[PDB]
C-alpha cells in the first residue's frame, strides 16, 4: 500500500490478503 | 486458514475399485459441505493451475466506487415576498441503501468494518426557463459539511452553521477535479452492520421501527453552493461515490433476489411473473425434462 | 457419528440418530475476554442455572406447513433463572445450543432444513411498513414463515446454507444439533430489544407416508441451552 | 468537577439551580431528587465542563463520578441513598427498587462529600450524543436520590438543607467524533457595535 | 476506627460514626468446602447479583418502640436475584453482613441493641399454641417484639449479649455492622421454612429530646447483604 | 506528567469491608477531585480498554480551519459625477471573535499561543441589475494584504498602497484553489490573551476600552480586486478561514453560555428564557423528581 | 490536615478549621528567572516589606448575598510599601496568597466558593457599552456580583471550578488558601491597568440559621499576601 | 510532521503530544 497522510485508515487498499478458511462454513462439524 | 493465491491443481489419479471408499457418497444432514475431490469422482490428470483468486477477494469485491446518492437542487433565489430563507442547498443522512447495486453487494455480509472513501462529482446545467441565453456553466464553489449527529444543521445557504469550525467541510469547484476524502470506520461498536434483528429503543411503542440500528445513526453529509444566487437558475446535481477500503467482512448471507422498496427495511412486493418473484425466482421451463437452449442440429 | 449425549447442568439429552454437531463457523462458545470487554463492572457467571437445556413447545409438523422461527435471546427471556437475569440485568452475552428433535416410521418421508441466521431481519411482503413488536417478538411461542421460499426476507431459502444449518431427514436423522456462538458487533447487547440468533425450521420436502401411515401426528421439539452465559448492569426487573 | 443544575426547575432563578434543598422528611423512603444523565439534551449535566466540552464531540465513553456535598450544619445529621440505574426501565421512584442497582449510602459527618461513580455499562464500545434520548445507543440510565433514614437536625439549626452536585469524567474518559457545539449559535456577523 | 466503608458488588456503604464490624463468633462467610458438601449437584454462586447490599423499609423510632426483628433468608426472599435464586432452588446456603442505621442530633439520646440471634424460636405469652406461619414469616416488612424484655421467647434481654451484638448509642455511634456466618447444623437449608438468623434491632434507652428536639422523627434502616451465597436443586420456582 | 494515548484501564476488585478506608468519601472544600476510583466504589472486571485520546489533544481540538471572517463588496465602478474613488476592496481588523464557535472554542482557554494558518475563499455572483445577461463569472486576479499596524492603509482600489513592497500580500484568481498562507506567532507577548482585565492606555478617559488587549493589536487584511472595473455588476464574498497551529493553551475557561453580541467586548443580553438565559441557563423540568424522558412501557 | 499557619513577613495568620492550602495550577510564586526576563534594569525586591499579609475590609455575608471580587493587584495597590513600590514604578510582578476568613456557628449552614479567576474581563448586562474604569477598578473595597451565576460574564459559576478554587463550608472550614502565582503572557504588568487574578467570593448555599441562630451577623474578610514581589522602571510616583 | 519551507512555523501540525498532568487542576493541594 501507500499513504501520504498520518493517519493509518487514509492509506489505499489492503489487498494482499489471500488467506482462505472455507472450513468454517463447509465443514463446521464438531467430529471429523 | 492456508494462503492461496492460486487455484488448487489437480492431481492424477487410476482405476480404483475399493471396498469400504465412497469418496462421492456423503451426508448433507450433518451441515457440511460436500468433500469429494475430481480425482476421486473420476480420472483425473496432472494439472499445474496458475489461475489468480486475487480479484474475488473481499477487498476488490467490495473495494470499489459506487453511487450511493445522487441529489439535486435548483440553484436560483428562493427569497419570495414573504420568505428571505435561501434553498440552494441538501442535506442527506448517510447509508449505503438507496442504490441496490451496492446496497446488495454489502448485504452478501452480516458485519462490515470498513473506511470508507467518498467522492463527490457535481454537475451543472442551465435550466430551460422561458427565456434564457445559454450563457455558459459558472465556476461555482461548494461547501460539503459533515454534520455528525446531535449537531445542528443548517436550514439555509446563509446559515451560519456553515462555519465548520468543528464540523469537517470540504470546499471544491466545478471545474476542479471531483472532491475525496477518507472516512474512517465510526461506528460505536466493532463493524457496520447491515442487519438488525431488533429495534432501536427502550421503548415499546410503534414509532420505534424494526431494523433501525442504533450504532448506524450515521450522521449527516450538508452540501451548498457557497455563491450567492446568480441572476438564473441552475440545476445543481451531486453524486456521492463510496468506497470501501480495508474491508473486513464476516456471516455471509442469503442473496438477496426481491427487488428492495425502501431503505429502512428489508420489505419486498416482488416481480408479477419470474424472474424474482416470490413464489418463483428462477423463470419457468416448460418440463424438468425440457432444455430451453437445447443444441440443435 | 450418530449416536450424541449433551449434558449440560441438570440437562442431559441423549440422541441415536444425529447427523453430527454444527459449530457454527467452527467457533464454540466463550466468556468475554478481559481485553475485549467494555462494562467495567463485575459480570455474574451462574454456569448451572443458565447453561442449561430449556426445551420449549413443540410444533405440530404438517403436510403443508410452511416453517418455523425462534428468536434468541428472546425464546428464552422469560424461561428459567436465564430469564431472571436478563431481566434484572441491562447486559447480556451468551451463546446458545440448539436441539431440534423430530421423529418418524421408517415408513415416513420428510425434510427440514434447521437453520441458525444471525441479525435474522424479517422483510414482510406487500408492505412498506417495517414489522412490529409484535410480529418479531414471540417469545417461546416462536414464529411462523409466512414465506419460507424466501426466509420472510427477499433473500432465498436455496442460499440459506451459508447460514450454520443442519437438516433432519427422517431417513438419516431425527435431531439436529448446532453450536451457537456470540454473534453481533458489540461484546453485549440488551436482550430485550434485540436478536442475533434466529433458529429456522423449514421443511423443504413435505412430511408424507403411504397407506395408513398418513396424517401421523409428528411434533417438532426445540431444545436450546444458553451457553457461557453472562449478565451486567444488574439493576430492578425489566 | 463542576456543578450540576439539579434544581433545573421554573421557580429557581440563578444559584437556586446548583443546589438540591433538603428537608427533614415526615415519610420514610422518600425520592429526593433525580438527575437526567442526558448529556445531549437539556439537563443538569449540560452545564458542565464534561457536558461543554464532551458536546464538541459525538461519541463518547468511560465512567463518570458525581460528588455531592452536603451543605448544612454541622449538627444535621443524615443518611442518603444515592442509585444509579442502568438503562431499561423507568427511573425508580421507590427506594426498594433503587437499592437493586449501583448506589452507595451517605453518612454525613466531617466529610463532606460523597462520591457516586457511574460505572461505564455499556453493550457498545460508545455511546451517542443523540437528539433521541431513549435510543439503546444514547441514554445512560438514572441517577436517584432517597431519604435512607432521615435528616435530622437540632432545633437551634435550620430544618432546610442544601446539597451541591458536581459531576466530572474519570481516567476511562473517552471523547470521539468532533462536532460544533449546539449550545452557541449566530444569526449574523458579530458587529463592532451591539 | 470510626469510618468505615462496605463495598459489595454495585453496592457501597459509607458511614463515618462506626462502632467497628462484628463478626458473629469470629466467622467470615466462606463458600461450602468440598469435603463439607451433601449436594452432589453443582452449585451456582453469583457473586455479585446476589452478595450485595439490599436495603428494606425503615422503621419509625418512637419514644415507646419495643423493638424490631427481621428474619434471615426471609427478609431477602423476594429482593432481587436473591430471592429467585432461593425460589428456582430447592437449597441455600450463604452468610449475612446486616447493616444498622440510625442518626440523630448531639442533642438526641438514644440507645439500640442490634443482636443477631441464632435459631431464634419465637415463644409467645398466654397461649399453649405454636406460633403461626404468618406471625413469623413477614419478610422484607419485619416483626415487633411483644416483648423485647424476654426477647419473644422465655429468655432475657439482659443476658442477650451472648449473641454477636452491637449497639447504636447515639452519643458514639450512628450504624452498626454484624457480619454472620453460615449457622446451622446442615451444610444447607430450604430457606422457605427455616432461618438461621434472626436480627432484632431494640431500644434499651428510649430516644428523647430537650425542649425543641422532642418527637424528632428518626427512623431505623436495615440494610443486609448475602455474602458467598450458593444454591441447589435448580427447579421451577415456588 | 504521564502519556496517555489509551485510557485507563481497569482493574478487578473484590469485597471490601475494612475500616479506617473510606474511598468514596472525601472533602470538596480542599478545591481537589474527587479521588475515588471505579475500582473501590463498586467490584469491577479486567478491562484493558484501547480507546484513543488523540482526538482530545488540543491540537486537534483547536487545530480544525474555521472561519474567522465573511465579507462580500460590489465589485463596480464606484466612480461618480464627483469622486474618482474606486473601492472594489475591504479591510479588515484581524480578530477571531466575529463568529462564535472559533470564538467560544478559544475563550476556553485564558492563553493561546499558535502559529495560524489562513485560507481564503472567494466566491463571485452576478448582480441581478434591471437588465443583464449572465454572462459568466470572470477568472479576478484578488490581492489580500496583510497591513500591520501603523502602516499606511489603502483607500481606494487604485491606491499605490497596494505595491506591497514590505507588506505581504498573496495574488490568486476566482478559479484557482483558495489562498494559503500560514502567518506565525506575533504577540509582543508569549501567548494570546482572549481575555484581558484591564485598560490598553496609560490615561484614565471614558475612550480607554476595557478589555482590549494592546498585545492583540493585531493587524489588517486588505482584500482588493486587481482587475478594473468590468461594465457589469459583481458581488465578490470573501470568506476566511484560519487553523491553529502548534498551539500551546493555558488556564482552561469556564465555557461561554450566554450569546455574544459584539467583538469588543464580553457583555450578553441573554435569552427570553432558557435554554441559555441569564436566569436559566439549562431549559427547565417540572420538578427535581421529574424524567423529561422517562422509558415508559 | 487542618491546622495551618502562615507566616509571611511580620505577619502570621493561624486556622484551626482549614481544609488544605490551594496552589494555583500546583504553581508556587517564584522570581523572575533571568532568562525570563525582559526589562534590563536592576528590579528591587524588598522581601519583607511587600511580602506580607494585607487585611481588607470585611463584608457582611446576608442571606441574600450575591457575591464579592476583589481585584489583583488592584486591590493592594494603596496598601502598605506594596503599594508605593507600584507607584513609584512602572513595572510590576508579584504573586499572591489570599486567605479568605468566614467563621459561624455548628448551628450555621452556608457554602462560600472562593474563586481565583485569571483575566476575569467583566462583561455586563444588558448594555453593548464595556465596563467603566469606575466599576472596575475599586480597590481595597472591591465590587459585587450582578450576576454570580453568571460570574459577571457570559460564563457559568457551575463551571467555576475550572478555576482554582477553594469552599468555606461552615460545616467543615471556616478559611480558604489560595496561592496564586504569576499569571500572565508578560513577565511583568502595569499594576495600575490590568488586573491578572480576580479573587470572588460566591456564596452558593445561603447562610442561614434556625430558632434563634437567624440573622447573626457573619462578617467575611480577606488577607492578601504578595509573593515574590519585584517592581521595575523606577521613577516618580504615579 | 512535514514541511517543504525554511521557517518552522510554516510546518504542519505537532499532533504528537500525549502528555496529560490533570493533577494541575484536580489535585492542586500542597499536601496529598
Amino acid at each position: 500500500q501507500i499513504n501520504f497522510y498520518k493517519d493509518s485508515y487514509a492509506a489505499s487498499a489492503s489487498k494482499q490478503d489471500f488467506s482462505q478458511d472455507p472450513s468454517k462454513f463447509t465443514e463446521p462439524v464438531a467430529e471429523a | 486458514g492456508e494462503i492461496v493465491k492460486t487455484v488448487a491443481n489437480t492431481v492424477e489419479s487410476e482405476i480404483k475399485a475399493e471396498l469400504g471408499v465412497i469418496p462421492s457418497l456423503n451426508a448433507v444432514e450433518t451441515g457440511a459441505t460436500s468433500n469429494t475431490e475430481p480425482e476421486e469422482a473420476i480420472q483425473t490428470r496432472t494439472v499445474i493451475n496458475m489461475h489468480g483468486t486475487a480479484e474475488c477477494l473481499v477487498e476488490n469485491f467490495l473495494g470499489r466506487s459506487a453511487l450511493v446518492c445522487m441529489r439535486s437542487f435548483e440553484y436560483k433565489n428562493h427569497s419570495t415576498s414573504t420568505s428571505s430563507i435561501q434553498k440552494n442547498f441538501f442535506i442527506w443522512t448517510l447509508n449505503t441503501r438507496e442504490l441496490v447495486q451496492i446496497r446488495r453487494k454489502m448485504e452478501l455480509f452480516t458485519y462490515l468494518r470498513f473506511d470508507t472513501e467518498i467522492t463527490i462529482v457535481p454537475t451543472l446545467r442551465l435550466f430551460s426557463s422561458s427565456n434564457v441565453s445559454f450563457s455558459g456553466l459558472p465556476n461555482l464553489t461548494l461547501q460539503a459539511m459533515y454534520v455528525p449527529t446531535g449537531a445542528r444543521k443548517p436550514s439555509s445557504q446563509d446559515s451560519f452553521e456553515w462555519q465548520s469550525a468543528c464540523n469537517p467541510s470540504v470546499f471544491f469547484k466545478i471545474n476542479d477535479p471531483p472532491a475525496r476524502l477518507t472516512i474512517p470506520f465510526m461506528s460505536i461498536n466493532s463493524a457496520y452492520a447491515n442487519f438488525y434483528d431488533g429495534f432501536a429503543g427502550f421503548e415499546k411503542k410503534a414509532t420505534v421501527l424494526y431494523g433501525i440500528n442504533p450504532a448506524n445513526t450515521m450522521g449527516n453529509l450538508c452540501l451548498r453552493v457557497v455563491n450567492s444566487y446568480q441572476p438564473v437558475q441552475y440545476t445543481l446535481t451531486v453524486r456521492v461515490y463510496m468506497k470501501p477500503k480495508h474491508i473486513k467482512a464476516w456471516a455471509p448471507r442469503a442473496p438477496r433476489t426481491m427487488p428492495y422498496t425502501n431503505i429502512l427495511n428489508n420489505n419486498y412486493a416482488g416481480r408479477s411473473a419470474a424472474p424474482n418473484a416470490p413464489t418463483a425466482i428462477v423463470s419457468h421451463r416448460s418440463t424438468i425434462k425440457t432444455m430451453p437452449n437445447d443444441i440443435n442440429l | 457419528d450418530r449416536v450424541l449425549q449433551l449434558k449440560l447442568g441438570n440437562s442431559s439429552i441423549v440422541t441415536q440418530e444425529a447427523a453430527n454437531i454444527c459449530c457454527a463457523y467452527g467457533e464454540w462458545p466463550t466468556y468475554l475476554p478481559d481485553n475485549e470487554a467494555v462494562a467495567i463492572d463485575k459480570p455474574t457467571q451462574p454456569e448451572t442455572s443458565t447453561d442449561r437445556f430449556y426445551t420449549l413447545k413443540s410444533k405440530k409438523w404438517e403436510s403443508n406447513s410452511t416453517g418455523w422461527w425462534w428468536k434468541l435471546p428472546d425464546a428464552l427471556n422469560q424461561i428459567g433463572m436465564f430469564g431472571q437475569n436478563v431481566q434484572y440485568h441491562y447486559l447480556y452475552r451468551s451463546g446458545f445450543l440448539c436441539h431440534v428433535q423430530c421423529n418418524a416410521t421408517k415408513f415416513h418421508q420428510g425434510t427440514l432444513l434447521i437453520v441458525a441466521i444471525p441479525e435474522h431481519q424479517i422483510g414482510k411482503k406487500g408492505t412498506g411498513t417495517s414489522a412490529s413488536f409484535a410480529e418479531v417478538m414471540k417469545g417461546a411461542e416462536g414464529g411462523v414463515f409466512e414465506q419460507p421460499y424466501l426466509l420472510d426476507d427477499g433473500t432465498s431459502l436455496a442460499c440459506a446454507l451459508v447460514y450454520p444449518h443442519q437438516w433432519i431427514n427422517l431417513r438419516t436423522n431425527n435431531s439436529a444439533t448446532i453450536v451457537l456462538p456470540w454473534m453481533n458487533s458489540a461484546p453485549m447487547d440488551f436482550a430485550l430489544r434485540h436478536n442475533n440468533w434466529t433458529l429456522a425450521v423449514i421443511p423443504v420436502c413435505p412430511l408424507a407416508g403411504g397407506t395408513g401411515n398418513t396424517n401421523t401426528y409428528v411434533p417438532i421439539t426445540i431444545s436450546i441451552a444458553p451457553m457461557c452465559a453472562e449478565y451486567n448492569g444488574l439493576r430492578n426487573a425489566i | 468537577e463542576s456543578m450540576m443544575e439539579i434544581n433545573n426547575v421554573n421557580d429557581a432563578s440563578g444559584v437556586e439551580r446548583l443546589r438540591v434543598q433538603i428537608s427533614a422528611q415526615s415519610d420514610m423512603d422518600q425520592l429526593l431528587f433525580n438527575i437526567p444523565l442526558d448529556i445531549q439534551l437539556e439537563g443538569p449535566l449540560r452545564n458542565t465542563l464534561l457536558g461543554n466540552i464532551s458536546r464538541y464531540y459525538t461519541h463518547w465513553s468511560g465512567s463518570l463520578e458525581m460528588t455531592f456535598m452536603f451543605c448544612g450544619s454541622f449538627m444535621t445529621t443524615g443518611k442518603l441513598i444515592i442509585c444509579y440505574t442502568p438503562p431499561g426501565g423507568s427511573s425508580p421512584t421507590d427506594r426498594m427498587q433503587a437499592m437493586l442497582a449501583t448506589h452507595v449510602v451517605w453518612d454525613f459527618g466531617l466529610q463532606s462529600s460523597i462520591t457516586i461513580i457511574i460505572p461505564w455499562i455499556s453493550g457498545s464500545h460508545y455511546r451517542m450524543f443523540n437528539t433521541d434520548a431513549k435510543a439503546i445507543n444514547a441514554n445512560v440510565g438514572y441517577v436517584t436520590c432517597f431519604m435512607q433514614t432521615n435528616l435530622v437536625a437540632p432545633v437551634g439549626a435550620a430544618d432546610q438543607c442544601y446539597i451541591v452536585g458536581m459531576v466530572a469524567a474519570k481516567k476511562d474518559f473517552n471523547l470521539r467524533l468532533m462536532r460544533d457545539s449546539p449550545d452557541i449559535g449566530q444569526s449574523a456577523i458579530l458587529p463592532e457595535q451591539a
